[PDB]
């Protein structure tokens, strides 16, 4: 029988147990988050039994050579589920690293800094990220930055010196050239008619995406030190890099939190409509019903009656689980949010990001279970993401009424909120690239051991104009307190997804028939749009991503413009400002001597 | 007289759960066909998800449109006979997809 | 009989003859300002006879060779007078010459600038200058400074062109090397053992007296940017120069003025003691009789009555005269001042600093005629600021009854008031120095007619750190826009002045037996230093300046140490704040693209 | 009885103003000594200055010091007369410079 027809059956079946066993690692995740007594450690079972029964399909789909695969989409199943992934290695070596993988997860998940105080410690959580977004002493903002990055990061240093080993070796038995190769491999694309895409002609797409969002990020960037000299006299110098401590978070990975300093129209009646709501009594299911309602007008489904009767939204702390906002595609027709609601403005958007994928999740589920998936990383991001900028127009806010007509609408609110935006947005896209930037120069072996820190800092004050606020021997590992370092994630998505994410609305505006600047648009109402969309999103992984933005946008490769073009009226704006001010920065300078 | 209980049970998720449902077994009185033998008798639609595990079902909805002939809700009839009636029986998760998982065919004769 | 000898007599006939004269010139000018009717036009007569008179007496001293003159004293007369000077002219060009400094001298002193308000016009007096000191309208200021380099500029150009000509004709036939080196002449000295200067000695000892003083200049400069910048938003770049018109004055000769914006700790009780006055009834009377009982204490004479009698100190405004603060030696005994006096903290200084010329004046006026002088120009300056120092601190304020001991005198109120002084004092300095630096230049026929302008603004952001707010072409003319630029006066005079100025201060407390900081020093009670003071005061002209230094300081030549030594605590705390600010400046900065 | 001015009337600059005063008249009623005839008298010193146009005069002072002999305010004179009492006349501009334009000298008897 045609090795094709022998591998459609075994792919039926495989589906079959697949989502059987799919939705019993995902209804334990859910249960450890969601309920009462006997729920806490069922979860490590059931994924442990998951990952046994992959790691069997893999070792029996090496039997159905792709060579004779007519079939485009069991093809690409084929081919995904047969990865030999991380058993490719000797057991020891394999175990070791599972061994660092959770010693790493868990030092960052409960590292604790504390102070002749050994018993008084703050966290990650509220912790040092209430005070990294609000406190405006230097000195203690500099101890929450140094402290968190010295009792959790050194600890990260000799682990994370191993983990690149082990998993290097794991790409380079899997013929990537290294564990960052690895990672590209994602973008990749073989064997469809000029739709290709070369594992290394990401890091280039990115490259020369990049010069051309350098100007815009510089005018933002020497702008802010501007404002930010005026919050902390004394401290910055308008010649170079910023302070680390002082962007607003423990990274600087967005600058959208500490704002209220870098306001330019602070005279401007405020567009948070935040207390809005609670003037109106709005719970948080008043909240999803409305971002519910928002898809419903685009031409998309209303969620699942058990979404609604399973799905947590408010927050038990009565029971404890973990509030970082998520959208849970568990197999068997089931999708849920966990999200511990605020009645807020950002909560409300969150909202709005997160159902976006939901509704991602449930367009695409009739797929083969293989490719229920975003049709690269940060596609599915993006589609969250797009979501927000439509849901926070004033446009938006004014018909949904949460904000009066009565709402001047002036050239003046314009950069006000504009602002905020690229705070959040073009605030993290040089720091994203960076971030990977580094570890694709680890991972190939091109920074060693002894310079590691040093060649990371250069490359903070030379790519996104940030200075250590301290001296950092090689005992230090920095990228490591972040989450996605020491949890594993490829972070490079960030930024394609905030690409894409204009690219997107660009198109879907479009078809929307929009008039003005881009940032204004709101797709709701418009089933034109909605539709544009869902015939990428019910595609899943099932074309290469390359055509599934073809679908969208007219491009089979990603775009920077649509994004400059969404920032234009700011970014005319800020060489006014910088007209005087000093546009760019020195590696040189350093706020200790 | 004699009742009719025209009965859709079903059970989900095969290599795609939401697809269409996993079996379905369609049923006239627990047999395939039933002939009215005492004039006046009643005949309704009964739809059976068996349980599955998820909250899932319940967004699966399996209903009989209308179809080839004049009423809407003589022999009843799982199955194909000559110069029946139609009334298709659609299944579909949650208006995304519709799959057709049979038929009631019927036959009059005034 | 020995020709000195019969120069003797010649000098002796001489100086009789020219004190009747002066006393004439100088008693008719006193009338221009001083007095009703008939007083307008005779002052203009009475000094043309001065000039008759002064005239022939040289052409009758080259009758006197100086190689057989053995009396010192008598040599340096006969040099005096003996100089063709003007004279020595085509009669035209010297008649040419003095239409062309008339013409100059009046478009400045009646000078207009206009709004299609051409009726209404602001002068330099009150007009603008009282604009200049408090507007903090950027395009007001701009617009003040400006229409005065523009109305009163341009015409000034084609006449300062042509008095550059004949007014170096005149120095290249009198054997100097241009009219540059004709002024310097001044701080000359010929044949007298090891106690020389050379005219071009003291370019050097500019020049090598500034590389010194370079450095304190440059943090203060980088420190009043950064406060400007607070007062306009904008305008003010932190890499380049400081726009002309923002520097307190018209020309931005001192700094002194605009310093509410650049004060450090505006917290303090505010040391300007001008309301204690008014609150004790102060009349103008009060203020001189109480800067005499200064002088007195210090072993100097109480003001000859007659002085009293007939010296205008108080302004009659109902006659109308020249309220610039003047010290008047006519001849024969007669010493008055005229001041047109406010109670105020300033016009009570002014006051010490008019008397101690007068002081100066009174010392010496028992040398010959011809050497009753400031040993070189810029003595007299600097004996009447030094003055002013020992006036203007807490330590006088205090015990003279006009600020209660009460007051606390912390490091805080220590820059409050120092840095008021640099304003002042550092503040000209490099000011002053370009000034010349850029006629000595045009004098010699450096600058070409072609350039004049675009070489003074490259010295000015270069030298100054001072950018022009527009683009001036070679129609304008604006170091002429300065009095004594126009009125044809040497300027360097302020830089010297200002360097002894404070080698007297520093020898001068050091007889007072002084203890702390150079500033807290306040002379008065000290006999000790007044003799030392007189001890040169009275010599005049008489022997060589740099002798006449050595009397009270201890060097032949000027030095920059005790000036820096003042400011010593000033200068390590503005370090301080200028560790994160950028300090200096790039002549390539322009407020206007 | 005889009385006696003893007067003394200058002016003032030379080729300096200030140094000296530029001439002083020094009388005993007019001419140049006076013997006194008829027991008792009175004697006198006016000193008076020439308007000269500056308040600088007024700041000039000329005024008798004490000097040789016994008694401080028989014949007087101008000019010396062997065994004589000069008391000699000191002139000053502002009490800077002093310089002694002459004396008036006694002659006593008992
Ligand atoms: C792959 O298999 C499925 C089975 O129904 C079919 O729908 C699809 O058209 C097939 N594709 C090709 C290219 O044969
Ligand atoms: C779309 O939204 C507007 C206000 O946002 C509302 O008035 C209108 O009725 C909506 N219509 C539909 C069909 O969703
Ligand atoms: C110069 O002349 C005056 C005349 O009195 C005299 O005082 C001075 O000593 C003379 N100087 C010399 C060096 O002869
Ligand atoms: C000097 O000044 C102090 C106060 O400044 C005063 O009390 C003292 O009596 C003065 N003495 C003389 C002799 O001038
Ligand atoms: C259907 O009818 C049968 C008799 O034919 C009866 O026993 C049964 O209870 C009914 N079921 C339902 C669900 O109504
Ligand atoms: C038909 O057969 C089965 C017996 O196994 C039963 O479930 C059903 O009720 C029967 N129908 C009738 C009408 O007896
Ligand atoms: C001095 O005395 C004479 C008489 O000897 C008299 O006429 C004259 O008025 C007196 N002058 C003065 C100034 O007293
Ligand atoms: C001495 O002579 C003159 C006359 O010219 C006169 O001024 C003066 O009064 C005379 N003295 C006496 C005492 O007569």
């Amino acid at each position: 029988s045609t090795i094709e027809e022998q591998a459609k059956t075994f792919l039926d079946k495989f589906n079959h147990e697949a989502e059987d066993l799919f939705y019993q690692s995902s209804l334990a995740s859910w249960n450890y988050n969601t309920n009462t007594e006997e729920n806490v450690q069922n979860m490590n079972n059931a994924g442990d039994k998951w990952s046994a029964f992959l790691k069997e399909q893999s070792t029996l789909a090496q039997m159905y050579p792709l060579q004779e695969i007519q079939n485009l989409t069991v093809k690409l199943q084929l081919q995904a589920l047969q990865q030999n992934g991380s058993s490719v290695l000797s057991e020891d070596k394999s175990k070791r690293l599972n061994t660092i993988l959770n010693t790493m997860s868990t030092i960052y998940s409960t590292g604790k800094v504390c102070n002749d105080n050994p018993q008084e410690c703050l966290l990650l959580e509220p912790g040092l990220n209430e005070i990294m977004a609000n406190s405006l002493d230097y000195n203690e903002r500099l101890w929450a930055w140094e402290s968190w990055r010295s009792e959790v990061g050194k600890q990260l240093r000799p682990l994370y010196e191993e983990y690149v080993v082990l998993k290097n070796e794991m790409a380079r038995a899997n013929h990537y050239e290294d564990y960052g190769d690895y990672w590209r491999g994602d973008y990749e694309v073989n064997g469809v008619d000029g739709y290709d895409y070369s594992r290394g002609q990401l890091i280039e797409d990115v490259e020369h995406t990049f010069e051309e969002i350098k100007p815009l990020y510089e005018h933002l960037h020497a702008y802010v030190r501007a404002k930010l000299m005026n919050a902390y006299p004394s401290y910055i110098s308008p010649i170079g890099c910023l302070p680390a401590h002082l962007l607003g978070d423990m990274w600087g990975r967005f600058w959208t939190n500490l704002y209220s300093l870098t306001v330019p129209f602070g005279q401007k009646p405020n567009i948070d409509v935040t207390d809005a709501m609670v003037d109106q009594a709005w719970d948080a299911q008043r909240i999803f019903k409305e971002a519910e309602k928002f898809f419903v007008s685009v031409g998309l489904p209303n969620m699942t009656q058990g979404f609604w009767e399973n799905s947590m939204l408010t927050d038990p702390g009565n029971q404890k689980a973990v509030c970082h906002p998520t959208a849970w595609d568990l197999g068997k027709g089931d999708f849920r949010i966990l999200m511990c609601t605020k009645v807020t403005m950002d909560d409300f958007l969150t909202a709005h990001h997160e159902m976006g994928h939901i509704q991602y999740d449930m367009a695409y589920a009739a797929q083969p279970f293989l490719l229920r998936n975003g049709a690269n990383e940060g596609f599915h991001e993006a589609v969250g993401e797009i979501m927000s900028l439509s849901a926070a127009t004033p446009k938006h806010l004014k018909s949904i009424g949460l904000l009066s007509p009565d709402f001047q609408e002036d050239n003046e609110t314009e950069i006000n909120f504009l602002l905020k935006q690229a705070l959040t947005i073009v605030g993290t896209l040089p720091f994203t690239y960076m971030l990977e930037k580094w570890r694709w120069m680890v991972f190939k072996g091109e920074i060693p051991k002894d310079q590691w820190m040093k060649k990371w800092w250069e490359m903070k004050r030379e790519i996104v104009g940030v200075v250590e606020p301290v001296p950092h021997d090689e005992t230090y590992c920095d990228p490591a307190s972040l989450f996605h370092v020491s949890n594993d994630y490829s972070f490079i998505r960030y930024y394609t997804r905030t690409l894409y994410q204009f690219q997107f609305q660009e198109a879907l505006c479009q078809a929307a028939k929009h008039e003005g600047p881009l940032h204004k648009c709101d797709i709701s109402n418009s089933t034109e749009a909605g539709q544009k969309l869902f015939n990428m999103l019910r595609l899943g992984k099932s074309e290469p991503w390359t055509l599934a933005l073809e679908n969208v946008v007219g491009a089979k490769n990603m775009n920077v413009r649509p994004l400059l073009n969404y920032f234009e009226p700011l970014f005319t704006w800020l060489k006014d400002q910088n007209k005087n001010s000093f546009v760019g920065w020195s590696t040189d300078w350093s706020p200790y001597a | 007289h004699t009742d009719i209980n025209f009965t859709a049970t079903a059970s989900f998720g095969g290599s795609c759960y939401v697809c269409k449902p996993h079996q379905v077994n369609i049923s006239l009185n627990g047999n395939t066909s039933v002939c009215v033998r005492t004039s006046h008798f009643s005949i309704r639609y009964i739809y059976n998800r068996v349980k599955s595990g998820s909250p899932g079902d319940s967004s699966w909805h399996i209903y009989l449109k209308s179809g080839t002939c004049p009423f809407s809700f003589i022999c009843f009839s799982t199955v194909e006979v000559p110069g029946s009636c139609n009334f298709p029986l659609e299944a579909t998760w949650h208006y995304t997809s519709y799959t057709i998982v049979g038929a009631l065919y019927v036959t009059w004769s005034e």
